[PDB]
């Protein structure tokens, strides 16, 4: 259509890739406390009291943070134990490799509200992409109750 | 076709993973997806920062 | 990129850290083991001494900087 | 010598590891004087 | 002279003042810094701000509000006071419009500074504006359209006006759920105006679309411990009364006695006399007992063996709404029970939200009282929501009382400005280039709504004003391809009240800073 | 910098590439309304390009080769 | 990831770069300084200025020329110090139009302003101005007036 519309502020840009760039920065801190050949980490506040943890929620509330995004990812962890109770890491490595793919898609042009709809899209083919591969379970059945906290148990 | 096929850390390798009793509940990977792309959508909308 | 206000170890780096933590500790006491062994006498800074060879008192009345080496101490 | 409101941005925020840095040191520094200060002229004047 | 500029010095070590093209020019600076900060976060595709606070506590806070941005920032230059506090009154009048009110400030403002360039007093723009705010407003009322009189109507306006408050904010994604929300807790107020009525309850977790307006009402409170835990056809007492250590109100009364004896004598009248007091409450046959301040161990069991709910220490907001919710009276004497009416729900019970207990209330016999479940990611897209579902709010309570709406889009700005121009057509002198900066403000505001969007803005808005010259009284920006469209068939429309508003408190706002040719600020604390 | 879109023009770019033999075949800069560079008349130097391509490899590499840091 | 906005510092003490829209505010805010400054002295009716140094010698000159004020003044904004040389330069090349000069390129330069804040990528401006100029240049040819005939 043209020259089209001119961006005078490239601000905006900086502080997406900012953000950005914090939540992979907080994702590749929690990425070694993951799975069972995870690891703990140590962490020591301001106090003398150290914490010796695995619990994504616990690792991220325990240290500050300082930034925008990464507090926001912190609030996510903390939404998700509330939620959920576990996979509090595979929640925020998740949406730091959304922004850093966001990073690419934002570089090759493209808005950032195309990506947001699109993102929205795909989580809803995901949902039911999850649940046809889910089985039915009955609290009955001792032996998926046992082989579920095991699971849970197994990277601690 | 192998709906099932994870990552083996027992044998080091791949393989099936319902014989290998690793599994979980829908509502973790459910409700992880859920919150990171409402995280990520809502983290997309914004375009500057404000010292009060 | 982090951002975070303070300091991080990773890798081999803490783990070698804290095994040279917990030696030290280990080499404390290490000299009062056994018959053969010989007391320690410590000085509490205002004058008081303590002559011991008890190691849970040897470690309860130094003072421990490094965690893991407090994890010794609790031991 | 214009376009004084700025309202700044994220550069604080890009700054604030060396802010606290020296903050704490200087927080440190008015502690020690303000139990200093409780004494000294307080009482050395009267 | 002047008192800066002067061989002796009239001021206090600290103190200064600027003249007139100095205070001018500080003046129209800090009013545009202002504006431009606020703006880009107007339309459906504004964009939101980070508040990091730099206090001991750093509270984070991500918002699209105006109002809120500009509270929350440090504003040295007064004429940005002035802005600020105009946002802030304009969010205590009507719940939008205050980044709509705070960029139509900053424009004509800017237009203020290029006609004074011009050489053109000040006053002769204020009288120009004054002029061109007149006819804008007689514009507007005549565009005004009802809708009270049908109730389909008036509801489907309601709909469309909750839908355009909420296509800038986060709640865009959901923007029909939230719609039909915002519209049934206002419609279930039957019209009363007290917002306090409506509570949002902000629970971590979950999905947006979690969120949910509660058929019934919840309490945040507990229950007794040898309480019942679920009743049905609930005969609740709301109450204001003490019911903790409650002493006679004589406070020089003593007890002097020569007798321990004396004194378990007195301790067991004491607590005979609040078993007569409790006795007196459940005298009028009741099932739940609410009361506003605590209750303590003693009427606790009493409460218990009789098998009644003591739901203790709810707020005054707190006995308010279940008044509203059940149409209990809030009682603090129980000597005549056939005076006090007892509020009525079909059942009572404990909900489980998250990892937090709430009293749910059910069956509510009036309901003029509403909660509303917030689920978020993060804690600030909570707040967030929060604070958009206040403004839906808000302006749908304004809509209920004054019914007369307008379109939005940009077509309520065209058509003022539409007006204006024709009024300063036929008027001589500078006046009339004052008039014509008030219309391209006007003009201004629209042309930001389709910056935001990235839309050809200049194009967009010289066709608006070509169609609004011709006739076309309702086209306006059709924002989901960046068109022109009818607002009237695509269902964009605003509150008669807001528009009225944003345009006089902006042109009140501009006067006034024009006025202003000195500041003089005193010595700093 | 032309003011296009960069992914829509470079992907529409190569595949009109792709589908017609024509390596010439660039982006519209100035707007002259074709995408052939020969009418165009953009020309560069086979040895520029080459020597482009050659330099930024090796920097690349000996960039990624490098894994400590000693400054003071 | 702008330069300077990025966690990794590239940069020594001191040093700093500007970005899109600050480089433009800058550059804006100085050019137009510089216009507003060196006009009032033009025309029949204009005004001279005082240059006060600060230096040992505390020379005092009062002047109208527009070059010789822009000379004596301590500038540091670059874009000033661009129109500053140009005013340097048209007096070098001929005696007059120093002050005309700077208050041109002043406004142009407003003008630019003004179409950026319009969304207007400034190549179309720049490509815009140069056909301007090139109409502008023909029509004032074309309308010179010769006379070094008749004495
Ligand atoms: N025995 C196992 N074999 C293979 N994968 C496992 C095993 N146990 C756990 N996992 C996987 O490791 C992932 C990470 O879980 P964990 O490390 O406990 O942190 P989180 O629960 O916060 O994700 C889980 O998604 C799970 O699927
Ligand atoms: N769907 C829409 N289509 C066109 N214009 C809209 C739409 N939604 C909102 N607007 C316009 O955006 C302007 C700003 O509204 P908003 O940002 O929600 O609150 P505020 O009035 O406080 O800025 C309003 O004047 C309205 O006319
Ligand atoms: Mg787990
Ligand atoms: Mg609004």
């Amino acid at each position: 259509r043209g020259k089209g519309a001119y961006q005078d502020r490239d601000k905006p840009a900086q502080i997406r890739f900012s953000n950005i760039s914090a939540a992979k920065a907080v994702a590749d801190a929690i990425r070694t406390s993951l799975g069972p050949k995870g690891m703990d980490k140590m962490i020591q506040d301001g106090k003398g009291d150290v914490t010796i943890t695995n619990d994504g929620a616990t690792i991220l509330k325990q240290m500050q943070v300082l930034h925008p995004a990464a507090r926001m990812l912190v609030e996510l962890s903390k939404a998700q134990d509330i939620e959920a109770g576990d996979g509090t890491t595979s929640v925020v490595i998740i949406a730091g490799s959304l922004l850093d793919s966001c990073t690419k898609l934002l570089q090759k042009g493209i808005h950032p509200t195309i990506i947001s709809e699109s993102f929205q899209k795909a989580l809803e083919k995901g949902i039911e992409i999850l649940t046809d591969m889910s089985r039915p379970v009955e609290l009955s059945d001792r032996e998926t109750l046992l082989n579920s906290a095991t699971t849970s148990l197994n990277s601690k | 076709g192998e709906k099932t096929a994870g990552i083996n850390v027992r044998k080091g390798g791949i393989s099936n993973i319902l014989e290998e009793l690793v599994v979980q509940p829908l509502l973790v990977s459910v409700s992880a997806l859920t919150l990171a792309t409402e995280t990520v959508r809502s983290i997309l909308k914004i375009d500057d920062v404000v010292n009060t | 990129p982090l951002s975070v206000f303070g300091d991080r170890s990773t890798g081999e780096t803490i783990r070698s850290q804290n095994v040279m933590a917990a030696a030290s500790i280990a080499n404390i006491v290490k000299s009062s083991l056994g018959p053969v062994g010989l007391d320690k006498m410590l000085v509490d800074d205002i004058g008081d001494v303590t002559i011991t060879n008890d190691g849970a008192t040897i470690l309860k009345l130094l003072e421990v900087e490094h965690p893991a080496a407090k994890v010794l101490c609790e031991l | 010598l214009a376009g004084e409101g700025i309202s700044v941005n994220t550069g604080p925020k890009g700054v604030i590891n060396d802010w606290r840095r020296f903050k704490q040191l200087e927080t440190e520094q008015r502690e020690e004087q303000c139990r200093e200060m409780e004494r000294l002229i307080k009482k050395l004047s009267m | 002279a002047s008192l800066s500029l002067a061989p002796v010095n009239i001021f206090k070590a600290g103190a200064d003042e600027e003249r007139a093209e100095t205070a001018r020019l500080t003046s129209f600076i800090g009013a545009i810094a202002i504006g431009d900060l606020v703006k880009s976060t107007l339309g459906p595709k504004g964009m939101d701000k980070i508040l990091l606070s730099s206090g001991r506590d750093a509270s984070l806070m991500v918002t699209n509000d105006g109002a809120t941005i500009l509270k929350n920032i440090g504003v040295d230059n007064p004429a940005a006071k002035v802005l600020v506090d105009m946002s802030r009154v304009q969010d205590d009048e009507v719940g939008d419009g205050t980044t709509s009110v705070t960029v139509l400030a900053a424009e004509l403002l800017r237009e203020a500074e290029s006609l004074i360039a011009k050489k053109i007093h000040p006053q002769t723009i204020i009288a120009g504006w004054r002029e061109a705010t007149k006819a804008a407003r007689e514009a507007l009322l005549s565009s005004a359209v009802d809708h009270g009189s049908d109730e389909v109507k008036f509801r489907q306006d309601l709909m469309n006006i909750a839908g355009t408050t909420l296509s800038s904010k986060l709640l865009t994604h959901h923007k029909d759920h939230f719609t039909k929300l915002a519209v049934e807790a206002v419609l279930r107020l039957k019209g009363s105006g007290n917002l306090e009525a409506i509570h949002i309850i902000k629970k971590l977790g979950g999905s947006l679309a979690d969120s949910y307006l509660d058929e019934g009402f919840l309490l945040d409170k507990k229950i007794g411990v040898n309480q019942p835990k679920r009743i049905e056809n609930a005969k609740i007492l709301i109450a204001n009364t003490g019911m903790d250590t409650d002493k006679i109100k004589i406070f020089g009364s003593r007890v002097r006695v020569d007798s321990t004896a004396k004194v378990a004598e007195i301790e067991h009248a004491e607590k005979e006399k609040m078993k007569e007091k409790v006795e007196r409450i459940l005298k009028h046959g009741i099932n739940c007992f609410i009361n506003r301040q605590l209750i303590y161990n003693y009427p606790e069991q009493l409460f218990g063996a009789a098998g009644v709910m003591a739901i203790e220490h709810a707020d005054f907001a707190g006995v308010e709404r279940l008044a509203l919710v059940t149409g209990g009276e809030i009682a603090s004497t129980f000597d005549h029970p056939e005076l006090v009416k007892l509020g009525s729900c079909k059942l009572i019970e404990e909900v489980m939200i998250g990892e937090d207990k709430l009293i749910h209330f059910s069956g509510v016999a009036l309901g003029e009282a509403c909660t509303i479940v917030l689920r978020g990611a993060t804690q600030q897209i909570l707040d967030e929501a929060e604070r958009s579902l206040h403004d839906a709010l808000c302006v749908l309570a304004q809509t209920v009382k004054d019914s007369r709406t307008v379109y939005g889009g940009g077509c309520s700005e065209m058509l003022m400005a539409h007006a204006v121009t024709q009024l300063a057509n036929r008027t001589p002198g500078k006046e009339a280039v004052a008039m014509e900066s008030y219309a391209k403000a006007l003009r201004m505001l629209p042309t930001i709504i389709a910056d935001n969007a990235g839309y050809d803005s200049a194009d967009l808005v010289a066709q608006l004003r070509a169609a609004h010259s011709e006739g076309n009284t309702t086209a306006g920006l059709d924002m989901r391809e960046g068109t022109i469209g009818d607002m009237a068939i695509l269902g964009i429309t605003e509150s008669f009240q807001v528009k009225r508003q944003v345009l006089l408190s902006a042109a009140e706002a501009a006067e006034v800073i024009l006025r202003v040719d000195n500041i003089i600020k005193a010595a700093p604390r | 910098n032309s003011g296009m879109n960069p992914i829509q023009t470079m992907t529409e770019v190569r595949a009109r590439q792709v589908k017609e033999m024509n390596p010439a075949l660039g982006i519209d800069c100035l707007h002259k309304g074709t995408n052939d560079m020969k009418q165009q008349h953009v020309i560069e130097t086979l040895i520029g390009k080459k020597q482009q391509i050659s330099l930024a490899t090796q920097m690349v590499r000996m960039i990624l080769k490098i894994d400590d840091i000693r400054k003071p």
